[PDB]
């Protein structure tokens, strides 16, 4: 569930 | 930012935004002197759709407080003359992330332009400090991105409590900054900007940079930040400021 604070985010599964 | 306010009109005059062609506002960053910006490594590698790495692609708005208001009295624009990211920046874990940002023609200083101190490298943000987060980034998770800079206010977290809160997730660069409770917290679009700490003699100094979370405003889930102090040294050996 980890994701950047960006636009777009940088996400992964967890 | 999540469950924050509208800001008042230059009350965060280091808080710069960054555009990238055709996408707005997408990233935050922190100015610390006429030439250099502070802001998330993570917002400039690239994507197989645009090349976030490329300098040139990038615009900064500095005195900027509405984004539908771009072409205000006070607000400055500038390129990008060039952009460092930490060496040790693993586009994986987020670990080390931090990026300088040097501007083409130099920020010229008013009311609404105004660096923001940077903390000694042995200085320490006690867990429990009130801490100040600023952004144009979403209000709610799943939202847009707020039009008028918004302000909240969060704690440290003390680090053996991120570390449980956010297992295997967490590295000595980072710091957990919010409420247990969630209900304020900083959301996609704040990457790259400051927090801000209002210390003894009422100024402030950046006390992180926005970086990640799992999710915005959740219950045990606070903003994780790239810590200020550890990168003292870092930023000085490559600014000189
Ligand atoms: S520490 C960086 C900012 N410095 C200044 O604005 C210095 C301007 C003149 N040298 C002066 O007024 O002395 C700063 O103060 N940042 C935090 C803040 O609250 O302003």
């Amino acid at each position: 569930g980890r994701c950047t604070k960006s636009i777009p985010p940088i996400c992964f599964p967890d | 930012v999540v469950g924050g306010t509208d800001a008042d009109e230059g009350e965060w005059p280091w808080q710069v935004s960054l555009h990238a062609l055709g996408q707005g506002h997408i990233c935050g960053a922190s100015l610390i002197s006429p030439n250099w910006l502070v802001s998330a490594a993570h917002c400039y590698i690239d994507d197989r759709g645009f090349r976030y790495s490329d300098p040139t692609q990038w615009t900064a708005f500095l005195g900027l407080h509405d984004q539908s208001q771009r072409s205000a009295p006070g607000v400055q624009e500038r390129r990008l003359k060039r952009i460092i990211s930490h060496p040790f920046f693993n586009d994986f874990t987020f670990d080390y992330d931090i990026a300088l940002l040097e501007l083409e023609k130099p920020a010229e200083y008013s009311s609404m332009v105004r660096p923001i101190c940077l903390p000694d490298a042995s200085h320490v943000f006690p867990a429990g400090k009130a801490i100040w987060v600023t952004g144009w980034g979403h209000t709610q998770y799943g939202g847009t991105g707020a039009l008028i800079l918004q302000k909240g206010e969060i704690r440290v977290i003390q680090q053996t409590t991120c570390e449980n809160l956010l297992p295997q997730q967490i590295t000595p660069r980072m710091m957990c900054v919010g409420f247990l409770s969630g209900g304020v917290d900083s959301c996609q679009g704040d990457s790259g900007g400051p927090l801000s700490s209002v210390e003894a003699d009422g100024r402030i100094f950046q006390a992180g940079v926005v970086s990640w979370g799992d999710g915005c405003a959740q219950r045990n889930k606070p903003g994780v930040y790239t810590r200020l102090p550890l990168f003292r040294d870092w930023i000085k050996e490559n600014t000189g400021v």
